[PDB]
């Protein structure tokens, strides 16, 4: 390693190492605005400016330590009365044009120019003489001002100090160059000619700006960013789990943001996660119903169970079902497990179990992706697991994982220079549609659904398919260690399951299962999985069930007892249900999950209002007590133990668990239920036109079937009846209409109709 | 650093608003050490033993009490002394029991 | 008995205990400066009958919860609540006592309704002498039965009479 | 001078054009952004006629195409400025008494900034 | 430290703690019934603490007049405690949402937590 | 800034049509515990649009905790009176007499009307 | 005159000399010679012992030597008999797992109360004492106050609807392991000072 010396102190530091990193690592400070983790260094704000000497001989002027590699044996200058002055002048020259806003600002106390300001800003000048703040006394700029960009994000191009680091994440993170300045000079300007903000990623720079430019606009004008409420969680939408903070006041959700924890996500969330949360605060479901009169009414808890006490007192343990839903907690899953191991019954499930399990296949870490060669991927990350594209961004520019630094991820890599190229021979790509990342896969061709079990055949060796799946055979084999990843698609179809784990077992590699739900691999971990009988999550089989999630229509249709533990009330619910109960979010709930990588991950509870919910834990062990069985769980610590010792190890940690075991069912082939980044109950606010449903069809299709571009139509799936704006697509094969799966049933291949 | 900016340029200048902002959100750092200076109240010395850890909050601070140890003095002064008396001797004492307690 | 079941009666007694109300004090820390200072030569509580002042609790009927009540001096002023006759009242001065005023910490009661039945609230730090002539005077028209509160009730002459001892 | 009175003055006259073209071409006006050295007097005093600042004029899509400013209270160099977004434009107006509004030495008539703004509207934006 | 009731139970809640409470001697134990908002009693919801010292006892929110039969439940329980010759009682206030992750929380921290910030109270507002 | 913490505000966007404060940004919602209040003058003294400045009425004794959370409409200087006076006068019919007089009112309360010394 | 001969002492044995630029002194015995240090400190004619002064540095950003420690103040007053009016400091470091303390209350009877005190609210126990009594605590107030780990025990503010406030998470002031709003806390609000 490299020797580096910083005003006193001489720290050992790999080479490729930036003087930034290196003078942090010696624990000295320096202002830092145009630069940021995971960012290209370009020079631009001109504040890491530091001295430097390489023998004493100092350069002659100050060197930018965002873009500067170290030597050996070179020494650090950030304490001498010329850098602080220096620094000075900088921040006046850039609170020069400032809209003198910060009261009014909505990033207040977290804004990085205030702090860099009150710490560098006004050197001692060399006395109880009077000071003047101030000496640009001229007109200043002025342009628009709260600038809508999209339904979630507001632009305030007076607060932009001009940095570079949303038109720079934009290039490089999604791949989506939705942003770039206009102008010139003192006149720059931030403007889009895609206004939408057609990345689905866009929200990520709401955290970036180092000013109040762009902020949330679901989140506007709530608290300030001291009186809310933070309480760091993880995000249970889909299986990758990125790390959030839930911002929380006076019991409302307020806003939602990014929590760094590299392992897994680095900095980042995606608009489904982050702008998705205006359902939870707004209509929930607070006391619980009992059906009397063929009618719903508030209950006591007592009442309650009193109706649960005798509608289950003549119930035979092999017709009760336990159907959780995908967020289900490894404490959850593992007392559902161990009281159908006391209660015999065959048929328990959950909300995104797939044909065959996640677990047949190894997990990788992301890093190891990575590490990696090649990824053969099957199906749609942006929509399936969004921000693995995020890390397919890095995959493919051939970025790598950092050196690790005293203070954590390193403020500077010289790794990422600006404009990386995006290379199309490090991944091959096919999917039913064309996704985004197809621009970046050279290997890539348009199938309709059901036929990747022959793509999987054809990379096997037992019959010949197109070019395209002969060159991502060709490099599938050449690859020294490959990822397989393998969507929501394949993971419900057994055959190409079965293939596809036989293809990565013969060649040693890893899978990346995008699972429809984000605790199923927990679930499965913990057992949860229908028996023999095996009435699914939807199966009508039981004959009492309790669900915590909610089912297609012919699900409910015939049983004897339904209770469901839901958060929403919902008019699915009250024409067949007897007994609905409220329970919480994953935001106000604690407990652990298991990530698409196999890593256990934490929920703490965030102070939001519940109302008299409980969690499934607690349900479950009050309704064992109208069949006899006692149950072993009612608290987090008792689950604690018993997981334990099931052997799952403390939070970060990977869960190792293989699987040997295939549910088939046919699937009747009519709509495609695409896979979908924005989920159903996330259509309240300003995600309702956002989130809204989607039904793809090919112009000729849509013209012998009649479906206008821009229609809201009716469509009947067994999971409900939806209306769907109709988009015509070149992409999607004729004789196919793709429904937009708004929830964690992706994948699906369905009947249905079009209702007038 | 130490002073927020004069109420009247808070409408001309930006590190006036922001140094406004800062200090009375936030408020300053002082650097990291201990330090304790005396002064005479009217019931005799007094001093804060200040403990900074460099954070905008102090990190520890120790108050010595003249009331709370002139106190030690009660059954010694007013042993042999009358029963009455022992109010004139506490009143004489002059206890402030805000500073005993504290 | 009580006061009460005589339309004259009732107002005459409660003319009485109203005007000659007579403070108990309970000197805590620095509100009770500020309720001795009620009673000097410029702004003396010496007028509406409160000149004589019951040191002793058997004799007294108002207790004013005078400064910031530490709970190791919660259980004592209790009883000296107790130890009162029964027709007594009782104000609560200051913020530290009615509420927990700025010490928000494991050594102060945060509202003194917990250990002693409120009459009538007096914020301030201290509450400047001429609050505590207003506040007394809510008292008196508030035993007359001549007090209203924000929500449109008439309010109980005598707290402390709705309360089941133990 | 005192000709800096009729300046803030003049200025009203200016949002009375701009808000009637808003009223005209039926295309949305917006208040942009008022006086800082109005907001933030306290107790001190103010004597402008008005407090407003910034104001643009919006296509249906959100983007301005006419910017106009007003050099603050207590700024050096007064002037008032104009700007389209996009086409690199920029004009420095001042006001000569007994003349009128001059652009320099030109005068700026109604008429001028009419026209001027109806070609940003067909040439600027978008919807 | 044993956990006994249930939230929102209030009588199934009292007849537990009944069961659970036996001859207990509580001369030297303390009583914390934990709630939020100090002043408004009429819709309050409680939860108990029982701190013997040599072992000690929970009860989840599922008394006071905020339940059906909270308020009668909670004045049975009250009585109960004062039979047995409790003289120690307090009251804890924390927020809402502090309420359910209070009796997740390791017993430690807990109770900790709650004897430092513990009210002394009259039992009169409860009985 | 508040050493008690007493301090509540909700803000919202300003109607363009009928504004309420100067900027975009007004407060919805603004209470203070008079019984957390401990009167420093530090929301004063923070306060950059001089909104927010101490007044002169002490008559505010009241009977009920919940009741002594003075609002915004509750402290307005239009207002004229306390609380429970503001309360006596309307269950009285009789008008309001603030029982204290200044020398003069500061230039920072331009608009606070009061009796001054007896200049009425 | 009589402090410089007390820093020629100690300093002749090896023990750090503490010293702020302000003119406060700091000097630390070890806990064997402690006592009989002091001892020799009172004869060498210290009239006044004003603090005894505890500490928890369990929460600080830079390490200590230990968790715990006892600051006394020896003066000889200078209106007195002979009095240099030399005042100074002793800190003496205390284990987290051994809150132990000789008394010097022998010596001066004012480290009874004090020295009970530091009993009271830290759990340092004075070896020696005549009185170990709770000062100041309730009697039946379970731990020591000021040690950083027991909780300063807050309770909710109050307003009109549902609206409340926990001021531990409503707090912008940073302590000293706080990393600060923004990604970290650099120059002035890391530690700044005027040169006069
Ligand atoms: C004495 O000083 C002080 O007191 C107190 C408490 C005790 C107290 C007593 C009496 C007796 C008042 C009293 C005075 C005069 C009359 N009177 O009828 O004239 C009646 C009653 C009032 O506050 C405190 C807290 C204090 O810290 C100091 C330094
Ligand atoms: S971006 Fe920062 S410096 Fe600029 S107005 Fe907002 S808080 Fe103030
Ligand atoms: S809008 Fe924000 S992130 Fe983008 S260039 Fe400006 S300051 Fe940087
Ligand atoms: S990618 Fe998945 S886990 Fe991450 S924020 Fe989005 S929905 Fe949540
Ligand atoms: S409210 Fe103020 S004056 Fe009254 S006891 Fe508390 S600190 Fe002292
Ligand atoms: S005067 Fe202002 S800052 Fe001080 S306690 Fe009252 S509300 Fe808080
Ligand atoms: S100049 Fe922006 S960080 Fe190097």
């Amino acid at each position: 390693m490299v020797r580096v010396k910083v005003n006193d102190r001489i720290v050992e530091v790999p080479p490729g190492t930036s003087v930034m990193d290196a003078v942090f690592h010696a624990g000295y400070d320096v202002p830092l605005f145009c630069s940021e983790k995971h960012l290209s260094p370009i020079g631009a704000c001109r504040m890491c400016l530091v001295r430097i000497g390489l023998p004493i001989q100092w350069q002659p002027k100050l060197a930018a330590s965002c873009v500067t590699a170290v030597a050996d044996g070179m020494v650090v200058d950030t304490l001498s009365d010329v850098v602080r002055e220096a620094q000075a002048g900088m921040v006046e020259f850039t609170l020069l044009n400032h809209p003198l806003d910060c009261p009014t600002c909505d990033k207040g106390g977290a804004c990085e120019l205030q702090d860099r300001t009150v710490e560098y800003g006004l050197y001692e000048k060399y006395p109880l003489e009077l000071p003047v703040y101030t000496r640009f006394e001229f007109t200043r700029r002025h342009v628009d001002k709260h600038h809508p960009l999209s339904p979630f994000v507001i632009l305030d191009r007076e607060r932009c100090i001009h940095c570079k680091r949303c038109v720079r994440y934009f290039e490089e993170v999604p791949g989506d160059e939705v942003l770039d300045f206009i102008e010139r000079g003192v006149h720059t300007f931030i403007g889009t000619m895609d206004f939408g903000l057609p990345s689905g990623f866009s929200g990520n720079i709401t955290d970036i700006c180092p000013v109040g430019a762009l902020l949330d606009l679901t989140a506007r004008f709530r608290a300030r960013n001291w009186e809310m409420e933070e309480t760091p969680t993880t995000c249970a939408l889909c299986p990758v789990g990125c790390g959030i903070t839930a911002d929380t006041r006076s019991g409302e959700l307020l806003r939602i943001r990014a929590r760094e924890v590299p392992e897994v996500n680095e900095i980042w969330i995606c608009d489904a996660g982050r702008f998705g949360h205006e359902w939870a605060d707004q209509n929930r479901l607070k006391t619980p119903l009992v059906r009397k009169e063929g009618r719903l009414v508030e209950a006591t808890w007592e009442e309650a169970f009193l109706a649960l006490k005798e509608g289950l007192k003549e119930a035979r343990g092999e017709e009760v079902g336990l159907y959780l839903a995908h967020d289900a907690t490894l404490e959850e899953g593992l007392l559902a497990s161990e009281l159908a191991k006391a209660l015999k019954t065959p048929h328990l499930d959950f909300q995104g179990r797939t044909a065959a399990p996640a677990s047949l296949f190894p997990p990788a870490s992301l890093e190891d992706l990575l590490q990696a060669d090649f990824a053969l991927v099957l199906g749609d990350p942006t929509e399936e697991a969004p921000i693995l594209h995020l890390r397919l961004s890095e995959f493919v520019r051939d970025l790598k994982p950092p050196h690790r630094y005293n203070h954590g991820t390193p403020f500077a890599d010289l790794q990422i220079k600006e404009r990386m190229p995006r290379r199309t021979d490090k991944m091959a790509l096919f999917a039913p549609y064309r996704a985004p990342l197809m621009k970046w896969a050279a290997i890539h061709e348009v199938h309709r659904p059901g036929e990747e079990r022959e793509i999987l055949l054809a990379l096997l060796g037992d019959k010949e398919g197109s070019e395209m799946v002969a060159k991502a055979k060709e490099a599938w084999e050449k690859a020294k260690n490959p990822v397989l990843i393998l969507g929501a698609g394949v993971l419900q179809d057994t055959v190409a399951a079965e293939r596809a784990r036989l293809l990565a077992e013969r060649k040693g590699a890893k899978v990346l299962a995008m699972t429809p739900a984000a605790n199923a691999r927990g679930l499965e971990a913990m057992g949860v999985l229908p028996g023999a009988k095996g009435a699914s999550w939807d199966e009508p089989g039981a004959l009492y069930a309790y669900y915590g999630f909610v089912p297609p229509e012919e699900a409910l249709k015939g049983k004897r007892f339904v209770v469901m533990h839901l958060s929403h009330l919902h008019p699915l619910a009250e024409r067949y249900a007897h007994v609905v109960l409220p329970a919480p979010t994953f935001y106000e709930k604690r407990g652990h999950l298991v990530n698409l990588e196999g890593r256990v991950l934490p929920l703490s509870p965030a102070p939001i209002e519940n109302g008299e919910a409980e969690g499934a834990l607690q349900v479950l062990a009050l309704l064992a007590e109208a069949l006899g069985v006692r149950p072993p769980f009612r608290l987090h610590l008792e689950a604690q133990k018993a997981l334990k010792a099931r052997k799952v190890p403390e939070a970060m940690g990977r869960l190792s668990f293989r699987l040997k075991e295939l549910r088939p069912k046919e699937r009747k082939g009519a709509f495609y239920l695409r896979p979908t980044m924005w989920k159903a109950h996330q259509a309240v606010g300003k995600a309702q036109e956002a989130a809204r449903a989607e039904l793809w069809a090919h112009p000729e299709t849509a013209r012998a079937e009649a479906l206008p571009e821009g229609a809201q139509v009716a469509v009947e799936t067994p999971f409900g009846r939806v209306e769907a704006r109709v988009v015509h697509r070149e992409d999607v094969p004729k004789g196919h209409l793709y429904l937009s799966a708004l929830g964690p049933a992706a994948g699906l291949r369905v009947e249905g109709r079009v209702l007038v | 650093q130490i002073t927020p900016p004069p109420r009247h340029l808070l409408e001309t200048s930006m590190e006036a608003v922001i140094y406004h902002f800062k200090h009375y959100t936030e408020g300053f750092h002082p650097p990291k050490g201990e330090v304790y200076v005396p002064t005479e109240s009217a019931r005799g010395e007094l001093g804060y033993y200040i403990v900074s850890d460099g954070g905008s909050m102090p990190y520890r601070v120790k108050v010595r009490a003249p009331s709370f140890v002139n106190l030690q003095s009660l059954p010694y002064a007013c042993k042999g002394e009358q029963v009455p008396d022992m109010v004139a001797i506490i009143a004489s004492l002059d206890p402030v029991m805000g500073d005993v307690d504290r | 008995r009580e006061g009460i079941l005589f339309t004259t009666l009732e107002k005459l007694v409660a003319w009485g205990r109203s005007n000659s109300l007579w403070p108990a004090t309970f000197g805590l820390a620095c509100c009770a400066i500020e309720m001795m200072a009620s009673t000097d030569a410029r702004n003396d509580l010496a007028r509406f009958g409160s000149e004589v002042f019951r040191a002793s609790p058997r004799q007294a009927d108002v207790m004013i919860v005078a400064g910031r009540l530490s709970k190791k001096m919660a259980p004592v002023m209790r009883r000296v609540w107790e130890q009162m006759p029964d027709p007594k009242w009782v104000i609560s001065m200051g913020a530290c006592a009615s509420s927990g005023g700025m010490f928000n910490n494991y050594a102060i009661v945060q509202n003194v309704d917990s250990v002693v039945p409120v009459d009538v609230y007096v914020p301030g730090c201290p509450p400047r002498p001429e609050a505590l002539i207003y506040a007394v005077m809510q008292l008196q028209k508030k035993v007359r039965g001549q007090a209203y509160n924000e929500r449109g009730e008439r309010l109980p002459p005598v707290a402390a009479w709705k309360r089941t001892r133990g | 001078a005192s000709s800096e009175r009729e300046l803030y003055e003049a200025w009203v006259e200016l949002l009375s054009w701009m808000r009637e073209y808003a009223q005209a071409k039926g295309v949305r006006f917006e208040k942009e952004a008022d006086f800082p050295d109005f907001i933030y007097r306290m107790e001190r005093p103010y004597d402008l006629p008005t407090t407003i600042m910034t104001a643009s004029l919006s296509d249906g899509l959100g983007e301005p195409f006419l910017l106009a400013d007003v050099s603050p209270r207590h700024a050096k160099l007064k002037r008032i400025g104009l700007r389209l977004p996009r086409a690199h434009i920029h004009l420095h107006a001042h006001y000569e008494p007994g003349k009128g509004l001059v652009t320099g030495k030109i005068p700026l008539t109604k008429e001028r900034f009419f026209a001027l703004a109806d070609r940003a509207r067909e040439a600027l934006a978008f919807a | 430290m044993v956990r006994v009731g249930m939230r929102a139970a209030p009588r199934v809640s009292l007849e537990a703690l009944k069961a659970a409470l036996g001859g207990l001697k509580l001369s030297e134990a303390k009583v914390y019934l934990i709630t939020d908002w100090q002043d408004k009693r009429d819709q309050a919801r409680y939860a108990l603490l029982l701190h013997t010292g040599k072992k000690d006892l929970l009860v989840p929110d599922a008394f006071g007049p905020a339940f059906p039969g909270g308020e009668e439940a909670l004045s049975e329980l009250v009585g109960l405690l004062l039979a047995q010759g409790a003289r120690r009682f307090y009251e804890a206030v924390v927020s809402p949402g502090e309420m359910t992750a209070l009796l997740d929380l390791p017993p430690e921290e807990l109770l900790k937590r709650v004897m430092a910030i513990a009210n002394p109270t009259d039992p009169g507002i409860y009985l | 800034a508040c050493p008690a913490y007493a301090i509540y505000v909700e803000p919202a966007e300003n109607d363009p049509e009928n504004p309420v404060s100067a900027g975009e940004r007004y407060a919805k919602v603004y209470e203070i515990n008079m019984l957390r209040c401990i009167f420093c003058g530090l929301c004063e003294e923070a306060c950059p649009t001089g909104a927010i400045v101490l007044g002169y009425d002490f008559e505010m004794a009241d009977y009920e905790y919940s009741d002594l959370v003075y609002g915004k409409e509750d402290m307005l200087v239009d207002v004229v009176g306390t609380k429970p006076q503001r309360r006596e006068a309307k269950r009285t019919g009789k008008p309001v007499k603030v029982g204290y007089v200044v020398p003069y009112v500061r230039p920072e309360l331009e608009g606070f009307k009061a009796p001054t010394e007896g200049g009425k | 005159m009589r402090l410089e001969r007390v820093l020629e002492e100690a300093r002749a044995k090896g023990y750090p000399i503490e010293d702020n630029g302000l003119g406060n002194l700091w000097v630390v015995l070890p806990r064997e010679r402690f006592k009989e240090e002091m001892a020799h400190y009172k004869a060498m004619g210290f009239n006044f012992l004003a603090d005894i002064v505890g500490l928890d540095y369990l929460t600080y950003p830079d390490p200590r030597p230990e968790r715990f420690a006892v600051v006394y103040e020896l003066v000889s007053l200078p209106g007195w008999k002979d009095g240099d009016g030399s005042r100074f400091f002793v800190r003496v470091y205390v284990p987290e797992e051994d809150p132990r303390l000789p008394t010097v209350t022998d010596l001066w009877g004012s480290a009874n109360f004090l020295e009970r005190e530091v009993y009271d609210l830290f759990g340092i126990v004075f070896e020696g004492h005549p009185d170990l009594r709770k000062i100041l605590t309730p009697e039946d107030l379970e731990g020591h106050p000021l040690r950083k780990d027991y909780p300063l025990g807050e309770t909710p503010t109050l307003f009109r609807e549902g609206r409340y406030i926990i001021p531990a998470e409503f707090r912008a002031a940073l302590t000293g392991k706080d990393p600060g709003l923004t990604f970290y806390k650099g120059g002035s609000r890391k530690g700044y000072r005027s040169l006069w």
